[PDB]
């Protein structure tokens, strides 16, 4: 007994294990499990495709299972790994099925990089795999019956997901196997094995002929359909077409006598003598015709005995009228069979190699709301800064809170004794001298470990040029120039790096440099400093004068304003939101992650409560700055301009700036330090990525 | 600020 099968397609055996280690290894922390993992699940996945792919051999479901657990997993990998997105250069070869191809060949080929196509012909080969085991069946046995059964709906189901996924993911033209109008055709003829299947069961069971007959019928509309498909295309193995049509002949004769024994069983005798003849015809044309591809002999045999008896029983006794096949109602048809749908995993106890590793979708987000983060925070940090810098610069060159403190001309003002106590406990003048004197030779470290490095680059290469020169043949290897251009381009960029640093020391140096003088002044005992600051006969309505008071109050004001700035920037930086989770939730219950609406939503969760704040700073500060200035040209009126007090007057104004300075520069110094000091961790790692790369060649 | 951005 013969049923169609499809053969297996073959596959050039490709790198799966590196590219893939690749992409891991420049994601997470080399050293580290989340490193560790995800190599020994990718090389047993490379393992697993030749398994599966690489032989076409085994016949049975040891290895089909193996090919199913091939497609599972091959799925489950998609949403990791950017293949979607293209720079992974895995390109996958098959050749087609059948040696068709829509030009005059004798095969075709298709290699592309794209996992879609990879999983299309997987899938074929599942499909093609549970064909050949099912047409292996033995059909007078039950586990026969429902072994083919079940692999022929499976198949069926296979090429039909493989009809509405082809176009879609691989992005070319496919091979004529895998191409949609074939695999609809493929899918449809297993359907119809499937009925063929069951048709044979349910007489196997003694069934009543009257569901025989229509499940016989079913399977001849399935096997009429896929023969007309094929009529106008030649795309199937040469064999397909005679035996599709051989077996829509059988189905009709099996159908029409079937539903001979019921005529029967009613007392129509011209109709049981009208369709055992066509019975009759169908076989004995498919017995002469198709002789190669079936045997029909015992069938016949069986129609003719019921013919002959019929018409002795319908001549001598009944006399029935027989007629035309045209005035016979329709025999019914009655399908039990159905394409299974593929959703993974197929495989029996499936297992994800990858299921930890965290998808691509969340990635670029988790990522991409960093950098919102990131100006949103900055953007409220820098604001600040700029304002507080901007207030401080018209307090001092209006001579406030000093002014309004300034008792008589005798002492130094509460404000400026506060200000100097605060710099002296500091470290005074040796903090700022000290971090000045040291930021060149952190500076002088960090251009050591960028030219070492690069020389370690410039000594390899040399010899290695000295040596391909020498030994033309016995040295054949990429020049080490090829091999060395990345690292020398992170090199140029550390390089540029560098440049602006020293301008920025050029900076602070400059500021530091027009200020030491005023600030080592600031930083003398209390007695010492009041002798260096000019006495001056003070302007005496400044007892209850109500401008003072309002002055008073309004730099109260503006002091708790900027005092707060400070705990709102820490409270800006020392919060944040773990953001996977929210991005997680919203893959697995929508299409796609949208994470512009999604981080909007919550940076204004999080963040909103301070950047509101952040702005009721700078509007309030606007307003104090405002009524100020102009309150404070009205007590310039109860001060008059002579010698004594306008010099007392520059020296207050410059002793505040020089507060501000030292403020400013010790914040700016310790900013170099820092970043001379990380820039150190970054050009280590860099000296040692040179010398592995100059000892592994 | 003033010194330039370490990021990668």
């Amino acid at each position: 007994a013969t049923f169609i099968s499809v053969q297996l397609k073959k596959t050039s055996e490709v790198d799966l294990a590196k590219p893939l280690v690749k992409f891991i290894q420049q994601t997470y922390p080399s050293g580290g499990e989340e490193q560790a993992q995800y190599c020994r699940a990718a090389e047993e996945l490379s393992k697993l495709r030749r398994a599966a792919v690489g032989r076409p051999l085994d016949k049975h479901e040891g290895a089909l299972e193996t090919l199913l657990r091939y497609y599972d997993q091959i799925c489950s990998i998609e949403p990791k790994f950017p293949f979607s997105e293209n720079q992974i250069c895995l390109t996958f070869t098959w050749k087609d099925a059948f040696d068709k191809g829509s030009l005059f060949g004798g095969s075709v080929k298709l290699a592309l990089a794209s996992l879609g196509y990879e999983k299309s012909c997987v899938l074929f080969n599942c499909a093609a795999l549970a064909s050949q085991i099912a047409a292996e069946q033995n059909l007078d046995n039950d586990e026969g019956l429902k072994i083919a059964a079940k692999h022929y709906q499976f198949a069926s189901g296979a090429f039909l997901h493989i009809k509405e996924t082809v176009l879609s993911a691989l992005s070319r033209e496919p091979t004529v196997d895998i191409s949609p109008d074939t695999v609809g055709t493929l899918s449809l003829i297993m359907l119809a094995q499937a009925q063929e299947v069951f048709f044979l069961k349910a007489t196997r069971d003694k069934m009543k002929d009257a569901i025989i007959a229509k499940l016989a019928n079913q399977a001849a509309d399935y096997f009429g359909d896929a023969f007309k498909q094929c009529q106008y295309k030649d795309t199937l193995p040469k064999e397909v077409f005679p035996v599709l049509a051989a077996k829509h002949c059988i189905m009709q004769a099996n159908a029409e006598y079937h539903q001979s024994i019921l005529a029967k069983q009613q007392y129509y005798f011209g109709e049981e003598i009208a369709r055992l003849q066509h019975a009759a015809e169908l076989i004995k044309t498919v017995a002469s015709r198709y002789d190669e591809y079936v045997n029909v002999k015992d069938f016949s045999d069986k129609i003719n005995r019921a013919l002959a008896a019929a018409k002795k029983d319908n001549d001598f006794i009944y006399h029935d009228r027989v007629p035309d096949l045209k005035d016979l109602d329709p025999i019914g048809k009655a399908t039990l069979v159905k394409s299974t749908p593929v959703n993974v995993p197929i495989s029996q106890k499936f297992t994800d190699l990858f299921e930890k590793m965290v998808p691509v979708s969340v990635q670029q987000s988790l990522a991409a709301y960093n950098q919102r983060k990131a100006d949103l925070v900055n953007r409220s940090i820098a604001q600040m800064r700029e304002a507080t810098t901007l207030a401080n610069g018209v307090l001092a060159s209006l001579n406030l809170p000093a002014a309004i403190e300034d008792v008589s001309g005798d002492t130094v003002p509460q404000s400026i004794l506060t200000k100097s106590r605060s710099v002296i406990e500091q470290g005074g003048i040796q903090t700022v001298d000290q971090l000045i004197k040291e930021l060149p030779e952190l500076l002088q470290r960090n251009r050591e470990i960028l030219d070492e490095s690069l020389r370690l680059l410039d000594e390899e290469e040399a010899t290695d040029n000295d040596l391909r020169a020498k030994f033309k043949e016995r040295w054949q290897r990429t020049p080490s120039n090829e091999l060395y251009k990345p690292l020398r381009a992170e090199g140029t960029n550390f390089r540029t790096v560098l440049d602006k640093a020293v301008q920025a020391d050029g900076q602070v140096k400059e500021c530091y440099q027009s200020h030491r003088d005023t600030i080592v002044l600031l930083c003398k005992p209390e007695p010492e400093l009041n002798a260096a600051i000019p006495s001056a006969n003070p302007a005496k309505t400044m007892q209850g004068s109500e401008v003072v008071n309002v002055l008073k109050s309004l730099l109260s004001n503006l002091d708790e304003v900027k005092k707060e700035r400070e705990g709102l920037e820490n409270d800006l930086k020392s919060v944040n939101f773990d953001m996977t989770s929210k991005f997680l939730t919203a893959l697995a219950q929508d299409g796609v992650i949208n994470e512009e609406a999604l981080s909007v939503t919550e940076l204004d969760r999080v963040y909103g409560g301070l950047t509101t704040k952040v702005q009721e700073s700078l509007k309030k500060q606007e307003g104090l700055l405002k009524n100020i200035q102009v309150s404070h040209q009205e007590f310039s009126k109860m001060k008059q301009s002579n010698n004594e007090a306008n010099l007392r007057e520059e020296v207050l104004k410059n002793l505040a700036t020089a507060y501000d300075n030292f403020v400013e520069l010790v914040a700016n110094l310790k900013e170099g330090t820092k970043f001379y000091n990380e820039l150190t961790e970054i050009l280590v790692r860099f000296q040692n990525k040179c010398s592995d790369i100059v000892f592994a060649r | 600020n003033l010194y330039p951005d370490l990021s990668e």
